[PDB]
Parts: C-alpha cells; sequence; structure tokens
C-alpha cells in the first residue's frame, strides 16, 4: 500500500504536469486559433489594410 | 475589422456593465432583398474604357446603372463617378455603353 | 489499471480527478470550438459551379478533385500526405477502429494505456466540405458571403476590389489581367513544389 | 458511428442542425415525429434520433461570368457580445486555509 501510494503520487503528478502543460499549449493553440478566425474573417472573407 | 465588433458591418456598439464582465450591443448593418443583374467590369465608350470610381456597374436588362457596392441604388453612368484609363481592347469582357 | 486495489487508494485524494476530466473535456470542447469558429463562419454551404472559367485564374489546385475518393484539392492533398499523420478516431472494422496510414501506428498502444484519442465532431471530409464552401463563397460572391447573404460576383470584379483595397487603382488589374492570372498560377505550382 | 456504437437512438437519413454532437458529425436529438401516429408528445418508440449533421442550406450561388447580386434593402441590427472581464479577486490566507 505504501508503494502503491508512492507510486499513484508520482503517476498523479506526471498526469497533472501533463495536463497543465496541455492547458498552456492549449491556450497557446486558442491565441493561434483565435488569430487564424480573425484571419479567416479578415484576408479570406474580407481585405485587411 | 470583419467580424469582430459582430457580424455584418459595425455601426456602433453600446457598452453595459453586467457581474464580472460587459455586454456590447454591437449595433451592425446587415444586407438583405438582394436582385440580381448583370455586370460588366468597365465601359467601353469613345474607344476608351471607363471604371466606375467608387461604385460597380449593374444592369436590370436593358439599362445600365453605377451603385454602391453595399446598398442598390441605380445612377446614371456619368463621368463624374467613372475614370477613363486605358484603351478599348485590353479589358477582357469589355460592353459598349454610353 | 485494471484495478480496484489501486482506485480505492485513489479515490482517497478526492476529486483530482474531477478536476483533470473536466480541464481535459474543457479542452476537448474548445478543439470543437476553436474548428467551428475557425470553418463554420457561415451556415451555408456553398456548391462550386461546374464551369470553372474564372478570367484566367486556375483554382485546380485548390478546388476539390471530383476523382479523389474523398474530393479533397491537389494542394491540400500535398498538405495531407506530407503531414505526419495521427489518428482521427475513425473506426473500419479494424478492431483497432482505425488504420492510421503506416505512419504513428503506435497511437493504438496509447489506447491500452486507459487513453483514447476522440475524433473531432467535423470530419476531415465535412471540414474539406466547410473549406470548399469558403472557397466557393470567396470565388463566386467576394467578400459579402460573410456579412449576411452571399451575393455573386465575377472574380476579376473581386479582383478589380481587393487592387482597391490596397491603395492601386484597379483599372490596373484590367490592363495585365492576363499576366496576374498567370503569375497566380506560377506562384501556385511553385508553392506546390516548395511544399514537395 | 465512426466514433462508436449508439444504442436507443434510431438513426435517420434525413439531416437536421447538431444540438447533441455525438461524433465524426454524428449528432443526437429528442425529436416529435407522427409516425407511430400515437400520442402528440410521446411517441411510441424512444424520441432519441441520430443523423449526420446538417452543415447547412446546400446553397448554389450563381455564378456566372456577367452576373452581379446587388442587395435593395438592409435590417439594422443589434446582436449582444458578452465579454468576461474580471474575475472575483480572492484571498487565501495561506495559513488559515492550510492550518
Ligand atoms: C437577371 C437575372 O435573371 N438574374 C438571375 C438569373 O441568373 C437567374 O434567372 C436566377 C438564378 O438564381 O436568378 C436571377
Ligand atoms: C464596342 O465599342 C467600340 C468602341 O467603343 C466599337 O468600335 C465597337 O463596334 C462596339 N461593339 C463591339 C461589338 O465591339
Ligand atoms: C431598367 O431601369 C430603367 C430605369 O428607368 C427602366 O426604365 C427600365 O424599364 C428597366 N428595365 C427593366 C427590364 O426593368
Ligand atoms: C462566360 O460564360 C461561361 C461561363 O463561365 C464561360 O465559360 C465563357 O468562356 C464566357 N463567355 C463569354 C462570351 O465571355
Ligand atoms: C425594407 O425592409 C423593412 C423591414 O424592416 C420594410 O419595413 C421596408 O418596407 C422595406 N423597404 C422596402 C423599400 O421594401
Amino acid at each position: 500500500e505504501v508503494q502503491i501510494d508512492r507510486l499513484i503520487t508520482g503517476r498523479l503528478q506526471s498526469l497533472q504536469t501533463y495536463v497543465t502543460q496541455q492547458l498552456i499549449r492549449a491556450a497557446e493553440i486558442r491565441a493561434s486559433a483565435n488569430l487564424a478566425a480573425t484571419k479567416m474573417s479578415e484576408c479570406v472573407l474580407g481585405q485587411s489594410k | 475589422r470583419v467580424d469582430f465588433c459582430g457580424k455584418g458591418y459595425h455601426l456602433m456598439s453600446f457598452p453595459q456593465s453586467a457581474p464580472h464582465g460587459v455586454v456590447f450591443l454591437h449595433v451592425t448593418y446587415v444586407p438583405a432583398q438582394e436582385k440580381n443583374f448583370t455586370t460588366a467590369p468597365a465601359i467601353c465608350h469613345d474607344g476608351k474604357a471607363h471604371f466606375p470610381r467608387e461604385g460597380v456597374f449593374v444592369s436590370n436588362g436593358t439599362h445600365w446603372f453605377v451603385t454602391q457596392r453595399n446598398f442598390y441604388e441605380p445612377q446614371i453612368i456619368t463621368t463624374d463617378n467613372t475614370f477613363v484609363s486605358g484603351n478599348c481592347d485590353v479589358v477582357i469582357g469589355i460592353v459598349n455603353n454610353t | 489499471g485494471d484495478s480496484t486495489e489501486c482506485s480505492n487508494l485513489l479515490l482517497q485524494y478526492g476529486s483530482f480527478c474531477t478536476q483533470l476530466k473536466r480541464a481535459l473535456t474543457g479542452i476537448a470542447v474548445e478543439q470543437d470550438k476553436n474548428t467551428q469558429e475557425v470553418f463554420a463562419q457561415v451556415k451555408q454551404i456553398y456548391k462550386t459551379p461546374p464551369i470553372k472559367y474564372f478570367g484566367g485564374f486556375n483554382f485546380s489546385q485548390i478546388l476539390p478533385d471530383p476523382s479523389k475518393p474523398s474530393k479533397r484539392s491537389p494542394i491540400e492533398d500535398l498538405l495531407f500526405n506530407k503531414v505526419t499523420l495521427a489518428d482521427a478516431g475513425f473506426i473500419k472494422q479494424y478492431g483497432d477502429c482505425l488504420g492510421d496510414i503506416a505512419a504513428r501506428d503506435l497511437i493504438c498502444a496509447q489506447k491500452f494505456k486507459g487513453l483514447t484519442v476522440l475524433p473531432p465532431l467535423l470530419t476531415d471530409e465535412m471540414i474539406a466540405q466547410y473549406t470548399s464552401a469558403l472557397l466557393a463563397g470567396t470565388i463566386t460572391s467576394g467578400w459579402t458571403f460573410g456579412a449576411g447573404p452571399a451575393l455573386q460576383i465575377p472574380f476579376p470584379m473581386q479582383m478589380a476590389y481587393r487592387f482597391n483595397g490596397i491603395g492601386v487603382t484597379q483599372n490596373v488589374l484590367y490592363e495585365n489581367q492576363k499576366l496576374i492570372a498567370n503569375q497566380f498560377n506560377s506562384a501556385i505550382g511553385k508553392i506546390q513544389d516548395s511544399l514537395s | 458511428t465512426r466514433a462508436g456504437c449508439l444504442i436507443g437512438a434510431e438513426y435517420v437519413n434525413n439531416s437536421y442542425e447538431c444540438d447533441i454532437p455525438i461524433g465524426a458529425g454524428i449528432c443526437a436529438s429528442y425529436q416529435t415525429q407522427t409516425k407511430s401516429h400515437g400520442s402528440a408528445s410521446s411517441v411510441a418508440s424512444q424520441s432519441i434520433i441520430a443523423y449526420t449533421m446538417s452543415l447547412g442550406a446546400e446553397n448554389s450561388v450563381a455564378y456566372s461570368n456577367n452576373s452581379i447580386a446587388i442587395p435593395t434593402n438592409f435590417t439594422i441590427s443589434v446582436t449582444t457580445e458578452i465579454l468576461p472581464v474580471s474575475m472575483t479577486k480572492t484571498s487565501v490566507d495561506c495559513t488559515m486555509y492550510i492550518c
């Protein structure tokens, strides 16, 4: 039980770090996608000055 | 900027405070009730090509007018709303008119 | 893993799984939102006209290919092949759901470790359909299809509008229409060559 | 569906707008159809149907090398855009929380 607790803490920390880095790069992807929607509206759906 | 202050041609906007946020009442212009016409890229007159200054050439079938690109309002094509630049050979699709 | 002994100790640490699953679900619905906002900017699907003469301009490499099973454009085909494809959550009765194209089959392995990749709400087929609708609106309607009803306009006229929008008198576009078409075609070909 | 197996919903060849996205372009909805000719608000079977997403009315823009469309009227639309600005500012007494 102690060893499984240690392994659970390790894997949970690994998953939590994975989820946080996914959140950070998902905010990055969301910024890029907002930029892409802006470019669709102003370059594809219009002409941007 | 297209689709930045609401879908359509944005006219104005009004802020309204709300709990932990703002609501923008995007007053925008939207076109509707369209009509189809026959168009040309330039008008050939006196051997020279006239291009519209601000609008676009349309025809209802027998008469040719120049209208604003976002709201239908026929006007008689004259030299005040058109400029002459070029010759009546390069324009692929020029149309005889007056 | 497949163990209740670990799960009993696992639930002791609280609603951490609830937070993690909620964050991942928010990420997934945010991906759906991203695709919808980028591509689904219109709610009318536009059919490409059968006759594709556009004043000399050539959109063969960007318009959909009818012969292709997926109706993807040649440029889109190049982009599809060049990128090392991951899985898309498809199913072909293979046991492992979809058949990854000899690139990243290890997703199947990633399936075993209590995890899966979820298919996008818009399949690549209907994503390409949205892209084709956008392209047809741009070619036929111009910018008008994004601010209300779609208003058809010949492509050289839209080129004249785009010329006027950058401070260049649109008459120039008609004085060198064939030159502009040739330069556009050559630039698209060079784009294909550079990508390949 | 390409996402998996759907039970309790009946597949419909007709396509409506997405209500509950299932996956791979397939969406579910609770629909009121008179196929069974039974009660108005409760059909004889389960009213959960599944359909391919309708991306929209398949408009056919009447393209021609000499045809244009000009709008004759307009609507003054007042849409609503809601922007979060400031979340509730929070203070945590570290010592009081932990200890
Ligand atoms: C068009 O206009 C030109 C000069 O503006 C004239 O020479 C020609 O006869 C007209 N008709 C045709 C069919 O080109
Ligand atoms: C086109 O508009 C003019 C404007 O006065 C009108 O006289 C003419 O009858 C119209 N033609 C058609 C076919 O509606
Ligand atoms: C315009 O009509 C068709 C439709 O695209 C086109 O293929 C043809 O080349 C054009 N004809 C003329 C006379 O401009
Ligand atoms: C334009 O549309 C409005 C609808 O709000 C209508 O009341 C008005 O009569 C229309 N104008 C014309 C000229 O038909």
